[PDB]
C-alpha cells in the first residue's frame, strides 16, 4: 500500500463498519430519554436465571452475526482458510460486540439500549454475574470518553479481529500482512486528523480477553448446572463459538 | 456448522 491506497482502506473499513451495525446511532441517541421503569426493572430482576441467560444470548448471537457480516467484508477475510476465518472470529467476535457496545451506552446515566429502552446494569442481575456485567459496563464507560469517531472505532475494531498472534493460524504471515495494513490506515487516519493521543488511552491488551475469559467461565458453570436448556434453547452459533 | 454457513 501508498497514501491514497492506505486512505481507500479507511474509506472501505468504515463503510463495511456503517453496513453492518445493528442499529443507527442516530436512533439509538434519539431514544436517550426511553428508560425502563422500576417495575419494568423489576420485571427482568425476577425472571428466571436460565430464561435471561437464554434471552440474553439470543441477542448476543444477533449481534454476533453483525460482527461476522463485518468480518465477510474485510479485505483478505475472504480469501482466508476457513480455519483461519473460524479461528479470527473465535477468538475476536466477541471482542467486537463488546467494543460496539458503547454505541448504545450512555455515560451520562450509565445506561444501554436493550429491548427498546435504556436499562443500568442492574437489570441484568437475573444472570448471576454481576462482577462480570459491572466490568463490562466500565469498559464501555471507558471507551465512551474516547468519544470516537466512526472512522475510530470502525478501524480498532477491524483490529480486535485481524490479529496475526491467534493461536491456530495456518496463514499467519498472510494475516500479519492484513494486520499490518491496517494498524497503517488505523494510525494514518489519526496522524491527519490530530487524533494520535488516543492511542495511549486504548484499553490495554488483556482487558478484552479477560471479559471473554470471565464469559466462557462463567457459561461453564452454567451449562453444567443446566444442560438441557443449553441444549434446547441457546442458538447453535452461540454454542459453536463458546460452549 | 452454522459458522460454515454464515462464512459462504
Ligand atoms: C451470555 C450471557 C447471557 C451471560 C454472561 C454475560 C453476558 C455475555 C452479557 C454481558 C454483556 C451483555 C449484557 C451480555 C448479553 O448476553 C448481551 C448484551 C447485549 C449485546 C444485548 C443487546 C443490547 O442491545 C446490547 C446493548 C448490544 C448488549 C451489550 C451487553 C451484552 C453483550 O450474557
Amino acid at each position: 500500500a501508498s497514501l491514497t491506497e492506505i486512505e481507500h482502506l479507511v474509506q472501505s473499513v468504515c463503510k463495511s463498519y456503517r453496513e453492518t451495525c445493528q442499529l443507527r446511532l442516530e436512533d439509538l441517541l434519539r431514544q436517550r430519554s426511553n428508560i425502563f421503569s422500576r417495575e419494568e426493572v423489576t420485571g427482568y430482576q425476577r425472571k428466571s436465571m436460565w430464561e435471561m441467560w437464554e434471552r440474553c444470548a439470543h441477542h448476543l448471537t444477533e449481534a454476533i452475526q453483525y460482527v461476522v457480516e463485518f468480518a465477510k467484508r474485510l479485505s483478505g477475510f475472504m480469501e482466508l482458510c476457513q480455519n483461519d476465518q473460524i479461528v479470527l472470529l473465535k477468538a475476536g467476535a466477541m471482542e467486537v460486540v463488546l467494543v460496539r457496545m458503547c454505541r448504545a451506552y450512555n455515560a451520562d446515566n450509565r445506561t444501554v439500549f436493550f429491548e427498546g429502552k435504556y436499562g443500568g446494569m442492574e437489570l441484568f442481575r437475573a444472570l448471576g454475574c454481576s462482577e462480570l456485567i459491572s466490568s463490562i459496563f466500565d469498559f464501555s464507560h471507558s471507551l465512551s470518553a474516547l468519544h470516537f469517531s466512526e472512522d475510530e472505532i470502525a478501524l480498532y475494531t477491524a483490529l480486535v479481529l485481524i490479529n496475526a498472534h491467534r493461536p491456530g493460524l495456518q496463514e499467519k504471515r498472510k494475516v500479519e500482512q492484513l494486520q499490518y495494513n491496517l494498524e497503517l490506515a488505523f494510525h494514518h487516519h489519526l496522524c491527519k486528523t490530530h487524533r494520535q493521543s488516543i492511542l495511549a488511552k486504548l484499553p490495554p491488551k488483556g482487558k478484552l480477553r479477560s471479559l471473554c475469559s470471565q464469559h466462557v467461565e462463567r457459561l461453564q458453570i452454567f451449562q453444567h448446572l443446566h444442560p438441557i436448556v443449553v441444549q434446547a434453547a441457546f442458538p447453535p452459533l452461540y454454542k459453536e463459538l463458546f460452549s | 456448522k452454522i459458522l460454515h454457513r454464515l462464512l459462504q
